[PDB]
RNA sequence: AGCUAAAUAUUGGCGAGAGACCGAUAGCGAACAAGUAGAGUGAUCGAAAGAUGAAAAGAACUUUGAAAAGAGAGUUAAAUAGUACGUGAAAUUGCUGAAAGGGAAGCAUUGGAAAUCAGUCUUACCUGGGUGAGAUCAGUAGUCUCUCGAGACUAUGCA
RNA sequence: UUUCAAUGGCCCGUCUUGAAACACGGACCAAGGAGUCUAGCAUCUAUGCGAGUGUUUGGGUGAUGAAAACCCAUCCGCGAA
RNA sequence: AGAGCAUAGCUGUUGGGACCCGAAAGAUGGUGAACCAUCUAGUAGCUGGUUC
RNA sequence: UUGAGAAGCUCAGACGAGUAGGCAGGCGUGGAGGUUUGUGACGAAGCCUUGGGCGUGAGCCUGGGUCGAACAGCCUCUAGUGCAGAUCUUGGUGGAAGUAGCUAGAUCUAGCGAAACCACAGCCUGGGGAACGGGCCAGGC
RNA sequence: AAAACUUUCAGCAACGGAUCUCUUGGCUCUCGCAUCGAUGAAGAACGCAGCGAAAUGCGAUACGUAAUGUGAAUUG
C-alpha cells in the first residue's frame, strides 16, 4: 500500500503520466534487467537501455534471440534489435519492436557516464 | 496511428490511398508502354516476377522424397506391414467398417455412402463393451485386413481411425465437411464397379505411409468399364476425399484437347491426420509414430503430410 | 471476399464485383434479373442490343411509370425500357468476369451467369441510391452415362 | 449458543448456503444430508456426526459440545470397516444414545458413500472414451485454412490432369474401355 | 479623526489528492481539428465526430480495365479484423430455397401432413466355487501426531 | 417450425360517454424519455435508553486513507411539571 | 405512584422547479418597430403522457 | 418414521369477476460492503438461433453458432432502476416512387431525380339499436 | 392452380450502428497556495516550423538562444 499523499493511485493519472511522458522520462521507463553475471558483478539489478547494448530476448515469439540494440524507439516504447526483423510482402525486412522489459542485458556499452552511474547506484567495477 | 481524430485520419488515409493509386498507375502505364515496344523487358519480367504462393514458400524439410529412386527407401517398403498388398502375393483388402458405441441414423447414412466407395467391405454395428483392440484381434482371425472405425457423437461423425490388421500402424483422423451424395449439386448414382484410386501431393516420408495405407484399402484391379475414380488429395495437410464418374471428351483447354467430365458421386469429406500409432490403436498405451501439435501448425507454410 | 451465393469456389466459378457503383439501384435490379441464368455469350449480345435500342429490358418489380413497349414480348410482359448507364456497368463487370474465367483456364464455351445480385450501397433531399453488383459465371453442369 | 447460532447463520447469512428454487443446499463438508436445515446444520448443532470419505476409506466424524471452542480438536474421527455389517455396527456403538435421527442420517450417508466408491471402482475397470475439449480458436483457424486449402487444391483440374496423364501412359490394356472411338483415335495420333 | 493579525469566505487563479458519480444520444457545448467547423450585417449562436491488429506484418507479385476497382494470390491466431476497419442488434433491401395464394393479412383452440428436435436402453444386484491378491485380518514387531486408544504410516506374514 | 382444415376472432392507447358513437395520438425500428432530492409537521412500526434522553457547534484522538472509527468538557433542545 | 427522548423506515401532508411536456410574456442590458442574451426551471385549476 | 430452514412439517373445510382505491409477496437493471477457498483465452460479456428445459407470470437456466476480456449466484446497502404511445427527443430506414417532375437526344428515349401523406386495410346488399361500414351477422360476388 | 406477381418462413449478401467491453474525458468533494499591467498586460493580427492534416510551440536569436541537470538520442 502507498501512504504518501504525494503519489496518486488513480489509474486515470497513472495512465496519463505514462503515455504523456516526455523523452527524458521515457529513458527511465525503458529499463531492462541485467544478466545474472552482470547483476552480481556490477551490483546493479536493472539499467535503462541504450544503443550498442547487447541483449537477449526473453519473451515473445523472438524469445532466445540476441543482438545489439540498433536504436530505441521511445515514441512507441520499443527496442529495435539487429537481425531481429520480419519479412514483408516485397521481401524487405521490417524490424520488430521489443519492449525493454522483455530483454535482458548481457553486455553493457560502458561509458564514463554509465561508469559513474554504476558507482552511484551502489555498484562497483 | 498518430492522428487521434477519426474524421481527419479518414480524410488523410483517402488522400494517401488516392496518391498511391495514381502513382502506381503512372508507373504501370509507363512500364506497359516501354515493355510493349521492347518485348525483351516483358519476357524477363514474367519469368522473374512469379507470384508467390504458400506452396512455393513452404518451409524446408528434408523428410520429403526425391524424384530419383533410392534403394534404402524401397528396401524398407518391401517387408513392412503393407508389403502383403504391393508384393506378388497381391492379397485383396478385406475391410471392416464399424462405428462408435450407440451410433445414430446420420452416422449410418455416412457409413452407407462410405461402403459404396469400398466394394468388398462389410459393416458391423458396434455392440456392448467390445474395444478396438478386441475388434482388431477378432477381425484378424476372420480374414480382415483393415479396420475402419467411425467416431460419432451428438449425431455427427467427427473422427475416423483406421488400423491395419493384425499389427499394422493405426491412423487417427478427424473428419470435417461431411457431405452425402444427396447434398451435392449435380451428383450421380454410384454403381457396383470397383473405383480407381488417384493419390496426389503426399511428398513427405510420412505422406508415403499414409498414402500407402489409404492405397491398401482399394482393390488393385479396378474395373475400367465402370470408369469411377476415388481421389485422395493432400493439400496443406488436408486430405480431401472425393469420388467422381469421369468420361473423356474434347476440351479446348489442354494442349492435347482431351478432358474429362467429372460428375460427383459422394461421399465428400476432408480428413486431418491427428495421430499415427505403431501397432493396434490404443489411445492410452500406444507407440506414437506421429502426433500433430497445434502450436507449430499455426505456421501456415509448414506441412507434415 | 465472400459473395451471397454458396458457389464462387475455385471449381468452375469466376467472380466479378462492383461496389458503390454510381447508378440507380432500381434500374440495376431489373437488368440483373433479365440476364440472370443466361449464357455469357448471349448476354453480351443482349447488352449490345440494348445499347443500340434493338432490345428492351423488361421492368417487372419496379414497373411503375414504365410505358408499354413492343419489344418485351420475349419475356411475356409489355413494360420495358432501354437503360444505358446500368447496362454499361453490367457490361464492364461481365467482361471482368469473362477475363477472370479466361485467366483461370475455364472452358469458355459453356460459361453461363450462375448468379448476379444487386445490393443497395449507402445513400449519398437528393440522396440517390448507389448499387453493389456481384456476378458469378460458371460452366453449365452436365451428366455422364453411368455404365452402359 | 445453538439456537443463537442457528438464527444468525440459518436466517441471516451463511457462506455455505446455495439458494436453490426448491431447496437450499449447504456447501459445508461436514453436512450429512447436503441440505440447509436446522437438523443437518453442522454449525448450529453442537453434537453432530457425519460420514465422509478420505482416499477410499470412509470415516465417522463426531463432535461434542465440550470441544466447540477448540477448532483443531473439534471433530474426532474413526475408521469404518469395509464390511458393511461391521460398518453399521461401528456407527451404532460410537453413536450410542445419540438421537435416532442422527444415527439414521449417518447410516444413510454410509450407504451413498459406499455405492459411490463401488461405482468409482467399476468405472476404473471399464474402458471409457476420453473427453477431449473443443478449442474455439483452433476450430476457427482450421476452418479458414481448410477453405484456402480446398481452393488451392483445384481438385477437378488435378483429377482430370492425372486421368488424362494415365490415359497417355496406357495403364489400361490395348485400347481402354472408358473411351469413345473418336477420342481414342485422337489420343493415338497426338501421342505418336 | 485614524490603524490593526488570527479564527471566516472562496464555481476564479497555481497546484494536489480523491470519489458507492457519468461511461461517447451519458458526462462540460466540447474524451477527437471544440468555442472548432458552420450560421448571422451585427449583437450573438454553435455542432456532428472515440475502438484494425500483439505487431502495419496496411495486401508484394500476376492479370482484366480509360480509370475507380475486380479476380488470382499474399500477411495474420483471426481478413466472420482490410483504414466503408473491435463486437455488429432492430427497422429496411437484394438473391436463393421451400410453402401458400377468388377482393386483406390477421391471432387463438384442436389435430393432420412435411421438416426438425429432445430421448432415453442391461447393468446391475444376489448367491456361489476356484485361483491368487492385501488391511481396517495377524496365537505379529516399530515410528509419528493427538489422547490407555484414536488416526497416519513402516517391516513381516496372507493361516 | 411451417402450412392446411374446422370453429372462433372489429385497432391499440387517451378522452368522451350508462354504454358506445366519437374525436384524437400511431409509417417503421433502435437508444433516450417522466412522483426525484431536501427542510418541516403528524400517524404507525422497529431499535436504543428511560424520568430522563440526544456523542459529531466544537475539543480530544486516529501511524496500516486520518474526510472513517473511537472518546466527551461546557452548554442547549425536548420531556418530567 | 410520570413516558418520554433519539435514530431508522413506512405513510400522509405543506414548502421549495417538486412527476414530465406543455400558455402571449414582462423586465434589465445590448445589436442593426425589429433582432439578441439573461432573469427563467416566470406564471397551468387546463392539454398530452407517465415504464415489471 | 427419521417429516425441527418451528421462518419447518402436517391435517381439514370453504372459497375464487372486478374499475377507483387498499394490502402482500416476488422478477429485472447500474453501483457498494460481505460471501461463493466463485466462472473465464481449454473463451468473460454481448449478440444470433424452427435446439432443449424451468416458472401462473415478471423472468431464469442451457445446447449450437458468432465473438474476444472480463463476469456472476447468495445476504445486505444504494439509486439518474424497467416504456408502445407524450402531433415525445436524437439517429437510422421504408411505402408513396423511379412517381411529381427537371438536363439532353429523337410527345418518345436517355440522364438526374423529390415532397406531402402513411394503425391496418380496401366489391356490394340489407339488418345490425351506440356510427356501424371498412372489419360484425345472413346473402350474392 | 406452375411461371410471373403477392404473401410467409429460412439461408446468404447488403444497410445501419444498437448492444457489450474500455476510456490520457467530464462531474463532484476535499486540501495547499497567492502570482497581471506604461519595465507595455489580457486580447487581436501577422510571421517562423525542410514537410508536417490541423493543433501545438516560438518571435526576424522565430516548434527557440544562454546556463544547469540527465547522458545518446531524433523518428511519420
Amino acid at each position: 500500500m502507498k501512504f504518501s499523499r504525494d503519489v496518486t493511485s488513480s489509474r486515470r493519472k497513472q495512465r496519463k503520466a505514462h503515455f504523456g511522458a516526455p523523452s527524458s522520462v521515457r529513458r527511465v521507463l525503458m529499463s531492462a534487467p541485467l544478466s545474472k553475471e552482470l547483476r552480481e558483478q556490477y551490483k546493479i539489478r536493472s539499467l535503462p537501455v541504450r544503443r550498442d547494448d547487447q541483449i537477449t530476448v526473453i519473451r515473445g515469439s523472438n524469445k532466445g534471440r540476441e543482438g545489439k540494440i540498433t536504436s530505441v524507439y521511445r515514441k512507441k516504447f520499443l527496442l529495435l534489435i539487429e537481425r531481429v526483423t520480419r519479412e514483408k510482402a516485397n521481401g524487405a525486412s521490417a524490424p520488430v519492436g521489443i519492449d525493454a522489459s522483455k530483454v535482458v542485458i548481457t553486455k553493457l556499452h560502458l561509458d564514463k557516464d554509465r561508469k559513474d552511474l554504476i558507482v552511484r547506484k551502489g555498484g562497483k567495477v | 496511428g498518430k492522428i487521434k481524430n477519426k474524421i481527419v485520419r479518414q480524410q488523410q488515409y483517402m488522400k494517401a490511398l488516392h496518391q498511391k493509386n495514381k502513382d502506381k498507375l503512372e508507373r504501370r502505364k509507363e512500364r506497359a508502354k516501354e515493355e510493349e515496344k521492347d518485348p525483351e523487358k516483358k519476357r524477363l519480367r514474367l519469368s522473374e516476377n512469379i507470384p508467390a504462393t504458400i506452396e512455393s514458400k513452404r518451409v524446408y524439410d528434408e523428410t520429403i522424397i526425391e524424384d530419383k529412386p533410392d534403394e534404402e527407401l524401397q528396401a524398407e517398403l518391401k517387408d513392412d506391414e503393407f508389403s502383403a498388398y504391393f508384393s506378388e502375393e497381391r492379397k485383396v483388402p478385406k475391410l471392416l467398417v464399424t462405428t462408435s458405441k450407440r451410433a445414430s441414423r446420420k452416422c449410418y447414412d455416412f457409413a452407407s455412402e462410405l461402403l459404396d466407395c469400398f466394394p468388398n467391405a462389410e459393416f458391423r454395428k458396434r455392440t456392448g463393451d467390445i474395444e478396438v483392440h478386441e475388434i482388431a484381434e477378432a477381425a484378424a482371425k476372420r480374414g480382415y485386413t483393415d479396420l475402419l472405425v467411425l467416431n460419432e457423437d451428438r449425431k455427427k461423425t467427427n473422427a475416423l481411425t483406421l488400423v491395419h490388421l493384425p499389427n499394422g500402424p493405426s491412423f487417427y483422423f478427424t473428419l470435417s465437411n461431411l457431405q452425402t451424395a444427396k447434398e451435392i449439386s449435380n451428383h450421380g448414382r454410384s454403381t457396383g464397379h470397383i473405383p480407381e484410386l488417384i493419390i496426389n501431393n503426399f511428398s513427405t516420408r510420412l505422406g508415403m505411409t499414409v498414402a500407402r495405407a489409404f492405397q491398401s484399402l482399394f482393390i488393385q484391379t479396378p474395373q475400367i468399364q465402370g470408369r469411377q475414380v476415388v481421389t485422395i488429395h493432400c493439400q496443406r495437410d488436408f486430405l480431401f476425399f472425393r469420388r467422381h464418374r469421369y468420361a473423356f471428351r474434347e476440351k479446348s483447354n489442354m494442349p492435347d484437347g482431351i478432358g474429362t467430365g467429372l460428375q460427383e458421386l459422394g461421399p465428400r469429406f476432408t480428413m486431418r491426420l491427428r495421430m499415427v500409432q505403431k501397432g493396434v490403436w490404443d489411445r492410452k498405451e500406444g507407440e506414437v509414430f506421429f502426433e500433430s501439435n497445434a502450436g507449430e501448425e499455426s505456421d501456415r507454410r509448414k506441412f507434415w503430410l | 471476399v465472400r459473395y451471397s451465393a454458396s458457389p464462387a469456389l475455385e471449381t468452375k466459378c469466376a467472380k466479378a464485383r462492383g461496389a458503390y457503383l454510381r447508378t440507380h439501384f432500381k434500374n440495376s435490379r431489373e437488368v440483373a434479373f433479365t440476364i440472370n441464368g443466361m449464357s455469357l455469350k448471349k448476354a453480351f449480345i443482349f447488352l449490345d442490343n440494348v445499347k443500340e435500342h434493338k432490345q428492351a429490358v423488361p421492368f417487372r418489380r419496379f414497373n411503375g411509370g414504365v410505358g408499354r413497349t413492343a419489344q418485351g414480348k420475349e419475356f411475356g410482359v409489355t413494360q420495358a425500357r432501354w437503360p444505358v448507364k446500368s447496362v454499361k456497368f453490367f457490361y464492364d463487370l461481365l467482361k471482368n468476369a469473362e477475363a477472370n474465367a479466361e485467366a483461370k483456364g475455364l472452358d469458355m464455351d459453356k460459361l453461363i451467369i450462375k448468379h448476379v445480385q444487386v445490393n443497395a450501397a449507402p445513400k449519398q433531399a437528393y440522396l440517390s441510391s448507389p448499387s453493389h453488383i456481384e456476378i458469378i459465371v460458371a460452366e453449365e453442369e452436365e451428366a455422364v452415362p453411368k455404365a452402359n | 449458543q445453538d439456537e443463537v447460532i442457528w438464527q444468525v447463520v440459518g436466517h441471516e447469512f451463511c457462506s455455505y448456503r446455495i439458494k436453490g428454487e426448491a431447496q437450499n443446499f449447504c456447501r459445508n463438508e461436514y453436512n450429512v444430508t447436503g441440505l440447509c436445515n436446522r437438523q443437518s446444520c453442522p454449525l448450529a448443532n453442537s453434537r453432530y456426526a457425519t460420514v465422509r470419505e478420505d482416499n477410499g476409506k470412509l470415516y465417522l466424524y463426531m463432535k461434542t459440545i465440550e470441544r466447540a471452542h477448540f477448532p483443531s480438536k473439534l471433530w474426532q474421527r474413526i475408521k469404518l470397516s469395509k464390511n458393511y455389517a461391521k460398518a453399521l455396527e461401528q456407527i451404532d456403538q460410537q453413536l450410542l444414545y445419540w438421537p435416532g435421527r442422527q444415527i439414521h442420517r449417518c447410516k444413510q450417508r454410509l450407504t451413498r458413500l459406499t455405492q459411490y466408491l463401488l461405482k468409482a471402482r467399476r468405472l476404473a475397470l471399464k474402458h471409457q472414451p476420453a473427453l477431449i475439449p473443443i478449442k474455439p480458436k483452433q476450430a476457427h483457424r482450421e476452418a479458414s485454412r481448410e477453405r484456402k486449402a480446398l481452393i488451392a487444391a483445384k481438385l477437378e483440374k488435378n483429377i482430370e490432369k492425372e486421368l488424362v496423364k494415365r490415359l497417355k501412359s496406357g495403364v489400361y490394356g490395348d485400347q481402354p474401355l472408358n473411351v469413345n472411338e473418336e477420342i481414342w483415335n485422337k489420343v493415338l495420333a497426338a501421342r505418336e
